[PDB]
This record gives structure tokens, C-alpha cells and sequence, in this order.
């Protein structure tokens, strides 16, 4: 149990962390020092979309850990082979209380796997947690405290049921040079330390409006909303936009995708509304054809398997080609052997770009006419 | 005219044994380099079962 | 000072109708508010009650000479790093007194600390000056109480809440008000749990303000921000006596159209639109126009969006709504209309599509 | 054995994740089981539930050589009666291991005979053999759960229900798992309250059950057999 | 025969497009079944180390 | 002011009684058209403005 360094600790939050979906790492980006919410129902991916966030950092210095609470033994049992298979493992911290473990486990779960987090940060290192089920370590302290005759609030949660998630995920910071020197006695200079979190939270019937959910949409930095229609149209990571966000926005991208990407998710929160009112018919047919098109070959593009995770190289050309109207001359079945085909040609004839990116933010008008020379010379051959 | 429908007749055909041969180099290029992709990645996913 | 005082007597108070501007349509539209008065912005989570708190700042507070007070009342202390940080890059920090009580404290801190912001701001006013007063979200001061209270041994009430609610929350809105020796003028973030709006807490807030500004998630999913519900944001200085009868006039009338067009909604989710009177289509269109309108882009929401800010002027926006209503824009998409300033961007807009 | 017992260990897991071939087309196809699973059935009546259970636990004896046991929890004593005269007709009750305690029994007997079917599933389990566990609603075992907490006065939860709901659901689902030496497979008939899978009790049960199938009227109108509905039936 | 040439031409194309998509179709038929037996086959060499 | 009001009471319950149909209301007969219209009118004639209240002279005209 501690507190969390303090407002003029803190430092912005500046760097990006990639996970490997086109969806997230251009809609809702993600930064070390970030808190960032996976909210959903059931079975809609959430814990794939973390153990994949896990298993990217493999090779990019960062230190992730994974917190499984109140889970079923066999599961968590799965996902550590999950880790050791791709290799993760070596790199995780892996804090379980599974189901049938005392309430008590469980709802001291994340504060032990906060405590082993901010070993990182406090020495100029950076760091991922994972809290797996934080719907289930607020049911775990409503039995501590209805066991102990508390009165209870909404829902039979106690009344600081808001404290608890508050106190834990208000550890997950960005702390400064300065602060890595006064806790390290001087032995780290010029660092800055930080730990991302991304709890998970599950929904009844959809449900963005009810009592724990709106607590912890209330204090993380964002959400990642993965809503079922979509997961069950194959729409996958479902990720739904208009109501997930980032709250710290393109400042925690890197240049060229904080370019490439703009308004993208407001465009298709646009696109959602405008698609279930024109459920009839549609007006500047033509226009309304040439947006509907691209507003539906979005989201028909941003669907990607589980476990193949594309750097920002491969993201980037990706969402040039959407954004900049290349893909009207496309029918959507298309989409995906026209990715598949794009990231092949630029991995065989423009090679050193791609090492080029992947270094740096890379931004600049020699590069969208370059951008465009990647297009034109593999548009026509097919 | 009657020979420029002669000359149209010539363009046409000369043009389509010409397109249909690009199509079908272009289809057998890109059927080599997907089998070229299916052994790289097919040797590359070998190294992650023995490592594991 | 001591942080627990009296409020002011009766005998001290003063009013004054001095419109105040700010440039964001749909606030200074449908609920103007004015110099010492109360301003409260309700919603959800996540539906932006603090975007709107910091492009109120910057609209107000960089334009103004006296001096301001920011109260962080159970907020994210990375937000409260970035405040610090925007004023001290741009030198208007030694004008701004923060206090900061933020959500990893224990409940005592996130108790008492609205109480030090106000004797702040009270020390000011009694200078003589006049202030400016921003709360960050003020029902982490009663949800503080509500953890503490039980431990106190009182009995429970309502849906849990402490029994003295009412007399917590008035003991403080009480002493946050302008008086004949200077003026606070302030700008409340009142959170709402589970969306509910007659919860007891934000039920017994309502009362004490004077532009009532409510948020809503049902449009902010639909990308339209501010995402401010006009059919339930409300003020004080509505009035033809104080805004003059055409600015009355306009707010009346779009209120008049979004209702009607609440109306529909069930007709039109059952038979579709195609039932719909000839002069039913009008009024669907025409409140679409506006539910679009009323969207504009921020200067603090460039880092979300891109697209750069806009300031539009209250003699600016009442034309363009009153153009929308009369009809003569009905040739424009409705897309013309998203997230542009005043009603001429509108019209260019649409020559682009 | 006593019957109150702490799970398999983290390290006694099953390394594998295998399959249960249960024989039956529909299942095997829209919704296999794993082996070591939890499974739902949400049929309704005279759509035959019992005629499947019965299949199941003669395919799983003679095609695989597993026992089973049945536990009724807190259901109907002639529905018993006429379930055991169905499986002695049968002859499959020479596979079976029953345990019963229904609706008239004292709420401290409905709500511990889930545990005694357990543990003997369990004996049946060291013998490394693959054993499948009949639970006849574990509804009834939640409700008898929630009886019981009420007696002892312990303050009441979301909707009534028991403040240790999830805990006394996952020290049960828990025990039932594959294992490196065996595994206990389980079918579960489940009941929804007011049809609503928000309650409490639907929404703790299936975040543990594997697959789902589910019985339709319809489909035995047909005359089709069995009755399970390839639409709404599930597995993950 | 202008105009039959105009017709048989574009026959060739939209035959080409066909046979093209035929030849890409099975280009991915044999990286499917090249992918699926060398993971098949390595997964021998791992039981095998392992319980060796 | 109870000799005239009572004509609007009436007037308003078949009002309330028709409102349903103001929807489709092209489709209605003239016979209830009328009565749908009126109720309309007696409606819009109740509202007022704040702090500009009306002798009992005022009222009776108008309700007249
Ligand atoms: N990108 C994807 N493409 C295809 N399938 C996916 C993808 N992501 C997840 N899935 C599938 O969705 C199923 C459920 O996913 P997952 O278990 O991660 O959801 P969950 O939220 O963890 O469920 P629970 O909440 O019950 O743990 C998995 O079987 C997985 O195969
Ligand atoms: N004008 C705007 N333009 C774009 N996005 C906005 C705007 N106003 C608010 N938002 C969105 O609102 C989200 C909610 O943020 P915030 O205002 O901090 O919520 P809360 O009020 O609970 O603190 C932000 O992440 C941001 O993307
Ligand atoms: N597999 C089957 N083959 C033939 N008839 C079947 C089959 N399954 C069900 N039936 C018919 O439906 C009836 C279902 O009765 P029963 O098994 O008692 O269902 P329940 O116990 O749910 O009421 C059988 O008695 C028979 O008439
Ligand atoms: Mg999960
Ligand atoms: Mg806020």
C-alpha cells in the first residue's frame, strides 16, 4: 500500500507504446505512463488484446507484468504457455490468484503486482501491467466489506468502491529525471521511469453505464471499447469507435502516425451514425457512395489476426493508402488481399524505408512523395 | 474505311494477345513470390517450435 | 485563515446581470452566463467536462486581469502536471493559485481541500478584487464524505449516501458567491455516476447554480463536441430583459425545434422516415442541421483532433442559428455543418463537400 | 473422502488442451467439449435431456472406459424416480453413480450434495480415469447457497443474492478440471431467472461454463433428433 | 468485323482476370498445405528432443 | 370565467382524446380535422408570458 508520487512528479507522457493492431496504435494510441482501459463483454478478445500488448514489448525494453484475478486455473495456465511459446515469458511477471483463492487474494491482488511495477519506475525504467479482471476484485471487496457489516451504496458496492481503483491505477505514472535521482540516492541520472497500465473490465449486456465501469472510465487516461455486434460480425479487434478514446491523443504517437491518422475515429463515430439513419436509402448517392465506401472500408481494413502483429513501418503506408483515397478503387473483399499484396511489394522493392520508419518518427515532405511513389508503382501492378 | 476497319480489327486482337499476356506473367510472378513467402515464413516458424 | 467560515450574511449579497462572453456557441447561446456568477457543467464520465473547464480558462482567465483560483478537487494528477505545466510555458502561472487534492489521497485530503481553494478565493474577494473560481470535479467532496460517514456512525440514507448531504453541500456552495465588496466568478465540474441525473448528489447540486450546462454521452458517441444536450442545459440570464428579445428569441425557437424533433423519434425508429408529414421531413432536417452546428473545434482539443481551434462571437452565432431556422440554408448537407465556426466556414465548407 | 477439498494445484494442470468426442453429430460439430470443460445446457422440457444424458453417459463408458456420476441438486423427487427407472431399463445404470437431494431436503442437504457428487467424481479421477459429472441445476445449488447465507444473517448482496456468490460458485467449478493423471468433464443443466442472463447467478455461472447447447422445442417438432439447435448452440 | 473484334477482344480479358485469380488461388492452396506440413513435421522434432 | 371556462375543458378532452392521430393527421376526415385544429388553437392560446399577468376582464375576453 503506498501513494503515488505527487502532481510536480510527474512528467508528461511522450513516448509511444506499440502494441501490434492497426486499430489501436492509430485510434487509440497508447504511451509509457499511460492508463488505458480494455473494456468489453465476454468473450470479445479482451485478454488476447492484452497478452498480444505483452508479447510486442518482447523486444523493445520494456518490462511487462500480468496480473490474473479471480481467473479460471486451466486459463491462466494457457496464457503463461501463450507467453512461453512466443517467447514472452522471459520478460514477464506473472501475479495469479485464480478463482478459488480466499476474496482476500483476490482483492489484494493488483496492489502486490503495483508494488513489483513500480520497482521499474522508481529506477529510470519502464514498465506494462496488466490487471485481468478488475470487475472481479471489486466483487472480491464487496465481500470483504459486506462481511464485515459495511452499509453498501449503488449496486451493493461499499462506498469506496471508487478509492479502491483510484489508489491502484493512480500508481500508474511518468516520473521525472529528478525524482529518479532523489529515490535512487543519485545512482540514476537523467532517466525518466514510468509504468503503463491496461485494466481490463467486463460489461453485462453492453452495458457502458453502469455502476464500476463508469468508476474506472472515471480514472484511466482512456478506453478501448470492444463491443460484440462487431466481435460477432467478424469485425476483430471489435474495436468500436466513438466511444473508446484517448485522453492523451497524438501526443503519444509518433510523428508520421500522428499525421497519417487525425480524426480518423471521429470520422467513423460520423460514419456509425450516418449508416444506421441511412438504413433506407442515401442522397449524393455518388458522394455518400465514395464515403460509405471508405467509411466501411476502414473498418474493413483495420481487422487483423491474432498474434501477427505489424510494426509502425507497415501500419503507416497502411493508413496512408486509406486516408488518402487510394482505396475507392477497391471493392471490399478486396481489402485484405490488397494489405496482404502492399506489405509484401514494399518488403521487397522499397526495403530500406521500412528500416528507415521503424527508427524514427519520420515525417517530412520528401516522405509523403515518397509515400506516394510507394503507392503508384505497386497500384498498377497488382 | 473499309480499311479502318481493317486497321481496327489488327489493333484490337494485337492489343488483346498483349493484356492477356500481362495478366497471366503478372498472375505466375505473383504465384512464385507467394510461394517464395510460404517458405520463408514455413522455415522462420520452425526456429519458434524448437526454441520453445 | 481557517479554513471554516461562515457565509456571507444576507445583507452582503449582490446581483449583477453583466452578460459574460465566451466564444463557444452552444454554452453562450442556451445558457449565457454572467460576470459573478455560478456556472456548473454535468455529465458522465468521460464526456468532457474538463476539455470544456480548460477552454473556459482559456477564453475567460487569459482575458481577464484578477487574479483565479484552481481547485483539483479528486482529479488525475497527470492532468493537473499538464495544467501546471501550460501556465508556466506560457507565464500567466503567477496570476493562479492552485491546490491540489487529487484522487490517490486519503479521504481526509479529498474532504477538506475545496474548503482551502475557497479561503483562497475568499482572501481575494475581501481585497476587494474579483476572481475566478475553478472546481475540478466538486462531487469528489461529497463522495469523501459518503466513505467517511458510515465510520462516523451515522446511519446510512438514500442509496447509501451520508444523512447530511444537503447541509455538506450547501455548508460550501454557500460561501462560493459575489458580494458587494468583490465578485467570485466560478466554474464547477460536477460529476454523475452511472449517467444518472436524479442521483441524490447531482439532484441537490442543480439548485445551487445558475447556468446549469449538461453533458451528455448519448452525443458525444455521435463525435459532436461539446457534447452539451440543449434540452436540458438551462441559465439564469435567459431572459428578454437581459439578453434582448432576438437572442431569447433564437434559444426559444431551437429549443423548440430539437424538442419536436425528440418527438419523432419513435415514429421514425418503428415506420421509418418515409411516414412522416411533407413538413415533418423539414423539421428532421433542419434539427439535424442544428444538432450539428452546435459542434465547434476547441483550441485545447487540437492534440485529439487536429483540425485548429475556432472563437465564435455571440452577435456571430445567434445570425447563424436564426439562418438555419428561417430556412435559408436548407440547400447545404448536413455534413457542411460538423465542427466549423461560425456559419460562413459552414457555407464554404460545402463547396468542398 | 471429505468432501470439502482445496482445487488440483496450479502445477498438477493438465499441459494439453484436448478434446471430448462425445459421439453425437451435433455436438461434436457446433459445440465439442473439451476434455476437463464445463458445459451448459439450457434446454427446456420435453425436448428430452434426459434421453442425451443418458447417451452420454453410456457413450462415455463403453466407447472411452470412464464412469459418471449425477448429481440432482434440489430438483423435482419424480422426475428422480422416473430417471432411475429410465436408466435401469436401460442398463446403463450399471455405469452411473447417483446422489440426490431434492427440493423437499433441509436447505444444509441441497446445498452440500453438489460436493458429495464431486468427490466421488473425483475418487473416480485418481483411478486415471475420464470421468463425466452431471449436475441437475446448479441454479438450485446457488438459491440453496443464498437460503443458508440468509440463515446464518450475513447482509444481502446485488439482487439478494449471497455476499460470497462467486467465491462459493468458483470453489465448486474449480475442482472440476483435467489433470495430469485424469479429468472430470461436467454437464450442467442450467436455469436463467426471468430470462434475464444479466442476473447475478446466470452472470457468475457462465463465465465458467466452456461450451453451450442448446435444446429447442422446434427441432423435436420436427421430429429431429436430437434436439439440440445448431444456431444458438456455442463453444469457445 | 469491327465490331465481333471488339467483342472477342475483350473475351480474352475477362477470361485473363479468371485465370489469373485461379493461379493466385492456388499459389495460397500450396502455402496453406507447405505451411500446415512443415508445422506438422517440426512438431515431431519437439516431442522428440523433449522426451529425449 | 366558470360560464366560458367550461367550454374549454371540453374542448382540450377531445383534444387529448384525438391527439393521438396528429401524426397521421392528413389522413384523417374533415368531421374530426376540425376538432384537432381547434384544440391546436385553444392550446397555443394558454401560453403567456412571465410577469404579465391578466385581469379577470382579459381572461374572459379571451376565452370568449
Ligand atoms: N483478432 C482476433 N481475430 C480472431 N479471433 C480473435 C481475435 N482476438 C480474439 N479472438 C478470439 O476470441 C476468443 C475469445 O477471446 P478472449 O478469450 O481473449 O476474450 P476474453 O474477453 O478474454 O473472454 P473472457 O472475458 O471470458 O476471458 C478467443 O478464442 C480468440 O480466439
Ligand atoms: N472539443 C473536443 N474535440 C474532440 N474531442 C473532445 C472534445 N472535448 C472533449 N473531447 C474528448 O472527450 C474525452 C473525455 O475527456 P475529459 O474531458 O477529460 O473527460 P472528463 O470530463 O471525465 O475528464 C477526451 O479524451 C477527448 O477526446
Ligand atoms: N433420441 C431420440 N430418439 C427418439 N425419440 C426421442 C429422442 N429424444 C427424445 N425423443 C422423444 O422425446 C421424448 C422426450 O422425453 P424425455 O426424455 O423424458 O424428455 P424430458 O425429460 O426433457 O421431458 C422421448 O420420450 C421420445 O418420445
Ligand atoms: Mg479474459
Ligand atoms: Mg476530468
Amino acid at each position: 500500500e503506498a501513494i503515488a508520487p505527487g502532481v510536480i512528479e510527474r512528467q508528461s507522457v511522450d513516448q509511444p507504446v506499440q502494441t501490434g493492431y492497426k486499430a489501436v496504435d492509430s485510434m487509440i494510441p497508447i504511451g509509457r505512463g499511460q492508463r488505458e482501459l480494455i473494456i468489453g463483454d465476454r468473450q470479445t478478445g479482451k485478454t488476447a488484446l492484452a497478452i498480444d500488448a505483452i508479447i510486442n514489448q518482447r523486444d523493445s525494453g520494456i518490462k511487462c507484468i500480468y496480473v490474473a484475478i479471480g481467473q479460471k486455473a486451466s486459463t491462466i495456465s494457457n496464457v503463461v504457455r501463450k507467453l512461453e511459446e512466443h517467447g514472452a515469458l522471459a520478460n514477464t511477471i506473472v501475479v495469479v490468484a485464480t478463482a478459488s483463492e480466499s476474496a482476500a487474494l483476490q482483492y489484494l491482488a493488483p496492489y502486490a503486482g503495483c508494488a513489483m511495477g513500480e520497482y521499474f519506475r522508481d529506477r529510470g525504467e519502464d514498465a506494462l501491467i496488466i490487471y485481468d479482471d478488475l470487475s472481479k476484485q471489486a466483487v472480491a471487496y464487496r465481500q470483504i466489506s459486506l462481511l464485515l457489516r459495511r452499509p453498501p451504496g449503488r449496486e451493493a458496492f461499499p462506498g469506496d468502491v471508487f478509492y479502491l481503483h483510484s489508489r491502484l491505477l493512480e500508481r500508474a505514472a511518468r516520473v521525472n529525471a529528478e525524482y529518479v535521482e532523489a529515490f535512487t540516492k543519485g545512482e540514476v541520472k537523467g532517466k525518466t521511469g514510468s509504468l503503463t497500465a491496461l485494466p481490463i473490465i467486463e460489461t453485462q449486456a453492453g452495458d457502458v453505464s453502469a455502476f464500476v465501469p463508469t468508476n474506472v472510465i472515471s480514472i484511466t487516461d482512456g478506453q478501448i471499447f470492444l463491443e460484440t455486434n462487431l466481435f460477432n460480425a467478424g469485425i476483430r479487434p471489435a474495436v468500436n469507435p466513438g466511444i473508446s478514446v484517448s485522453r492523451v491523443g497524438g501526443a503519444a504517437q509518433t510523428k508520421i502516425m500522428k499525421k497519417l491518422s487525425g480524426g480518423i475515429r471521429t470520422a467513423l463515430a460520423q460514419y456509425r451514425e450516418l449508416a444506421a439513419f441511412s438504413q433506407f436509402a442515401s442522397d449524393l448517392d455518388d458522394a455518400t457512395r465514395k464515403q460509405l465506401d471508405h467509411g466501411q472500408k476502414v473498418t474493413e481494413l483495420l481487422k487483423q489476426k491474432q498474434y501477427a502483429p505489424m510494426s509502425v513501418a507497415q501500419q503507416s503506408l497502411v493508413l496512408f493508402a486509406a486516408e488518402r483515397g487510394y482505396l475507392a478503387d477497391v471493392e471490399l473483399s478486396k481489402i485484405g488481399s490488397f494489405e496482404a499484396a502492399l506489405l509484401a511489394y514494399v518488403d521487397r522493392d522499397h526495403a530500406p524505408l521500412m528500416q528507415e520508419i521503424n527508427q524514427t518518427g519520420g515525417y517530412n515532405d520528401e516522405i509523403e512523395g515518397k509515400l506516394k511513389g510507394i503507392l503508384d508503382s505497386f497500384k498498377a501492378t497488382q | 474505311d473499309l480499311d479502318l476497319a481493317k486497321a481496327s480489327a489488327t489493333d484490337q486482337l494485337k492489343k488483346a494477345k498483349a493484356e492477356a499476356q500481362v495478366i497471366i506473367e503478372q498472375a505466375n510472378k505473383r504465384r512464385s513470390q507467394i510461394l517464395d513467402e510460404a517458405k520463408a515464413e514455413a522455415e522462420q516458424e520452425r526456429t519458434k517450435i524448437v526454441a520453445q | 485563515w481557517a479554513i471554516h467560515r461562515a457565509a456571507p450574511s444576507y445583507e452582503e449579497l449582490s446581483n449583477s446581470q453583466e452578460l459574460l462572453e465566451t466564444g463557444i456557441k452552444v454554452i453562450d447561446l442556451m445558457a449565457p452566463f454572467a460576470k459573478g456568477g455560478k456556472v456548473g457543467l454535468f455529465g458522465g464520465a468521460g464526456v468532457g467536462k474538463t476539455v470544456n473547464m480548460m477552454e473556459l480558462i482559456r477564453n475567460i482567465a487569459i482575458e481577464h486581469s484578477g487574479y483565479s483560483v484552481f481547485a483539483g478537487v479528486g482529479e488525475r494528477t497527470r492532468e493537473g502536471n499538464d495544467f501546471y505545466h501550460e501556465m508556466t510555458d506560457s507565464n500567466v502561472i503567477d496570476k493562479v493559485s492552485l491546490v491540489y487534492g487529487q484522487m490517490n489521497e486519503p479521504p481526509g485530503n479529498r474532504l477538506r481541500v475545496a474548503l482551502t481553494g475557497l479561503t483562497m478565493a475568499e482572501k481575494f474577494r475581501d481585497e476587494g478584487r474579483d476572481v475566478l473560481l475553478f472546481v475540478d470535479n466538486i462531487y469528489r467532496y461529497t463522495l469523501a464524505g459518503t466513505e467517511v460517514s458510515a465510520l462516523l456512525g451515522r446511519m446510512p440514507s438514500a442509496v447509501g449516501y451520508q444523512p447530511t448531504l444537503a447541509e455538506e453541500m450547501g455548508v460550501l456552495q454557500e460561501r462560493i458567491t459575489s458580494t458587494k465588496t468583490g465578485s467570485i466568478t466560478s466554474v464547477q465540474a460536477v460529476y454523475v455516476p452511472a449517467d444518472d441525473l436524479t442521483d441524490p448528489s447531482p439532484a441537490t447540486t442543480f439548485a445551487h447554480l445558475d447556468a446549469t450546462v449538461v453533458l451528455s454521452r448519448q452525443i458525444a458517441s455521435l463525435g459532436i463536441y461539446p457534447a452539451v444536450d440543449p434540452l436540458d442545459s438551462t441559465s439564469r440570464q435567459l431572459d428578454p430583459l437581459v439578453v434582448g428579445q432576438e437572442h431569447y428569441d433564437t434559444a426559444r425557437g431551437v429549443q423548440s425545434i430539437l424538442q419536436r424533433y425528440q418527438e419523432l423519434k419513435d415514429i421514425i425508429a418503428i415506420l421509418g422516415m418515409d411516414e412522416l408529414s411533407e413538413e415533418d421531413k423539414l423539421v428532421v432536417a433542419r434539427a439535424r442541421k442544428i444538432q450539428r452546428f452546435l459542434s465547434q473545434p476547441f483550441f485545447v482539443a487540437e492534440v485529439f483532433t487536429g483540425s485548429p481551434g475556432k472563437y465564435v462571437s455571440l452577435k456571430d452565432t445567434i445570425r447563424g442559428f436564426k439562418g438555419i431556422m428561417e430556412g435559408e440554408y436548407d440547400h447545404l448537407p448536413e455534413q457542411a455543418f460538423y465542427m466549423v465556426g461560425s456559419i460562413e466556414e459552414a457555407v464554404e465548407k460545402a463547396k468542398k463537400l
